[PDB]
RNA sequence: UGAGCACUUUAUCACCGUGUCCCCAAUCUGGAUAUUUU
């Protein structure tokens, strides 16, 4: 619920941050364009593809990747849910299931 | 009768073996895990092909030679598998299941039973990390030549791991017709054991054995913990303490044969101490295989 | 009379056993689950065949020898199952249900009744993961030979698992005619227990026992929790605390026999402490079986 | 009806179509062009559907969790509640997905 | 367990001490105009992010580096040092999963 | 039969009424392994706290003896709604019945 | 709480068995320029 949308929120923030690193943060140059929109989604889809590929490769390292590698490169955000930032130490599997679900939804390719 | 079985390990080095045959963008090497950790690789049947090839280069008959002409690999054969006229790949006349029947069992009285007389298992590494890349790349020719390979350019990476790994095996056979020369050749060839996992022009690895240990050659099957010694540390020395203890007071000892690494860098006083029967201490591993084959074979 | 029953486990190793006989593209090993988790494999009747074979190699009569000539396996027999002229596969004259009748009960006065005098159960692993592959492949010969196996090429994979697993058994028998030699041979042969699950030239596994524990040899059936010790951890030491406590103050103790692993790496002071009767502490498991057979058999 | 029924059916047909157009790089327009190209396209779809059909049965019960093959077949506001609906009582979702796969199975 | 919040709480005091050290007049000037906060926010971002690379470099010395840095700024360190055996006998649990991911990647 | 014997032990026996003929709950039309006792007469009595006297018609259900007992008691009445065991329950029924 | 209104669907017990298969490893490819003050 609230954690699920939190996973959703960080998914958008990480994607746009990667876009900011590679190109402009704001998205208005690609409006009604047959080429600018093409490249904007192309760089979008390749960034999430490689990030998702790295995450799903560490299948059996469920717990450790959730401590170390799956949480440094994605810039995470925390406001008050320190108490709920505890199941990451004992669940370590469903949180991954949520993350892959969120990244899969953020695949706007037809 | 005598039955022997041994364990070996190779020197540490970087390595990588084509093992995926699944995807092209990335290569995966990891196969099986242990106690919640992924530190084991390699197949238990490629070394069979390596042994076959090495036996081919040693002058024994070329009964089954791999040929590479079609897109998919195919292997030829001689007239028929025969464990008597020739070595039959160490007498490996194997199952021939077909509806034609008309097998040699009714003509040459060959039941198609394939002698095995060999035992081997998959190797296991000693280092767990398999999350590093090298990030090479492939070019596009575009040189106006008559052949274009991919008509594209890609940035694809590969994974390698620096590790040393152990290897057990068992024989538990017996001498028969034409066997002593063939088993002697097998023991000679197992010493080198090069060309594993097919051709590799970018990564070069060897199976030269160090700290080889063979157990209970004269006695029946009683060995245990074949995967014992690891972590670049000796472990069979305490096994001699606890299994067939050196002194014949509470647990009589047994005839063992030890490799070179376990005695090259180890306490000098221990050599004199480990002299209840003297065991079998050698400097280079290849030296002891000839004597072991002579003793076990009986000639 | 005395009744004995014991439990064992083997050393950890990779393993895989042909268990499907259902599909060819993929192989399945998993058999039964526990508490919502799938961590148990292996059949409770293959080791019967293994024991029969090992008894064959030990010089006892070859009453029922497996022959492999037809497509479907068939096993021959002697003139008739007789538990007196010979061991009868440890006196296993079993049911013969047929309309012919004319059994030896009216000629040799043989009621065809069994002498089981044996108890065994299926083994259970201690590791739950069975979702890994190796991805090997098979070639097409196409070498213009007289025999073509499949006339195709396939990319088929197999599943393996690295696990150690336990094994209980019970005997609860009694000495009779020609028994002491046969029961002694059975106890000698159970120590090795090699060649399980038929032939396997690619995966090599052993049933050499470590940390064997036998319970309540002189007393009647009172044991409990045969599957107790697991997770590479000793558990019968607290069982001695709670069942037949060592001190004879609130719960008098009992004659137990312990294996080697539970005493090889364990507190030195505990050996002295566990000396109300001294129990039976041994270094190698094979050593204690001879003494246990001598004590229980009475000779 | 914005319910589970069409959602799983849409993702099932989309999943199989996407990766066949990725691995084999084929479109239905080329399939109908000639009978020859159609049959191996049908054969290629035959291998694609069955491998998932057998393998999805391989992992059963709660050990399937909500993590599936190729990361749950890589499926806005409706996703939040729908994910929670499939968070608990997952037994029926997997069972009804086999119906979609059988539906995608080519006829004859 | 309880040390997770202890590491959590001490980190905000650590970064607040970080801000009070490099920057002057602290948050009292925030009400002046949102402009100066942007330089304060970007500077506070550019100091933590460079520390990310150093802190996650190598386990052995990432200990040695962070003891001396941690002893400097906070003032309630006397309470924590005398308790739980100085972070459970020096290095345990890879420095609390790398200082709880540098305080959850700085909030 | 002796084997596989079934015995009738009391388990949440609840019903009462003033000197008037039976009505209201009809002793049937109830769900299984649930709170038919509870749902039925708690809902009726909340609807009929003033219509029917809950003081004489004591509590219902053995499960409510474990949770929310205080809330139900305070919202309904302070009557002789004791419910611990059927034995002492019938004991106090007999105690109150000797006088009537 | 009224007249046709009874008394119980009652008591016991084994599926014997035995027994699993062999065969196999591919390929090629790298990059360019650029600092100053308290």
């Amino acid at each position: 619920r609230e954690y699920a949308e939190i996973v959703y929120k960080i998914a958008q923030g990480f994607v746009l941050s990667k876009l900011s690193s590679k190109h402009d943060l704001q998205w208005s140059k690609c409006k009604g364009n047959p080429k600018l929109e093409r490249e904007y989604n192309d760089k979008k889809e390749k960034v999430v593809n490689e990030a998702f590929l790295a995450i799903r490769s560490r299948t059996e390292k469920q717990a450790f990747i959730d401590y170390f590698v799956s949480t440094l490169y994605p810039h995470v955000r925390q406001d008050e849910f320190v108490d709920f930032a505890q199941k990451l130490f004992q669940d370590t599997d469903e949180i991954r299931s949520l993350t892959l679900l969120a990244l899969s939804s953020q695949y706007p390719i037809k | 009768n005598l039955n022997l079985f041994a364990t070996i390990l190779t020197y540490p080095a970087p390595a990588s073996n084509y093992r995926g045959e699944s995807e092209e963008n990335r290569s995966v090497i990891q196969k099986i895990l242990k106690d919640g950790q992924k530190y084991a690789i390699i197949s238990p049947e490629s070394m069979r092909n390596a042994l076959r090839e090495m036996l081919i280069e040693l002058g024994q008959p070329n009964n089954r030679t791999r040929l590479h002409s079609e897109d998919q690999l195919a292997v030829e054969f001689k007239e028929y598998p025969n464990p008597d006229k020739f070595a039959d790949d160490f007498l490996f006349g194997y199952m021939v299941a077909q509806t034609n029947d008309a097998k040699e069992m009714k003509k040459l009285n060959r039941p198609a039973k394939r002698d095995s007389i060999f035992r081997c298992n998959m190797a296991v590494a000693v280092n767990p990390y398999k999350y590093d890349t090298v990030f090479y790349q492939s070019p596009l020719n575009a040189g106006d030549s008559a052949w274009k390979n991919s008509t594209s350019s890609a940035l694809l990476h590969r994974e390698v791991t620096h590790t040393a790994f152990q290897y057990p095996f068992a024989l538990a056979g017996k001498d028969c017709a034409a066997k002593p020369e063939w088993v002697k050749a097998l023991l000679q060839a197992i010493a080198e054991l090069n060309g594993v996992a097919g051709g590799h022009a970018r990564a070069y690895y060897e199976f030269a054995p160090r700290s080889v240990v063979a157990r209970l050659t004269p006695k029946l099957v009683a060995g245990y913990q074949t995967y014992g010694f690891d972590a670049e540390g000796n472990w069979l020395e305490l096994s001699r303490l606890t299994a067939t203890d050196s002194d014949n007071l509470d647990l009589p000892a047994n005839e063992f044969w030890l490799g070179g690494e376990l005695v090259r860098k180890m306490d000098q006083e221990q050599k004199a101490q480990l002299e209840a029967m003297g065991a079998h201490l050698y400097a280079n591993p290849e030296k002891l295989f000839a004597d072991l084959a002579d003793s076990f074979l009986g000639v």
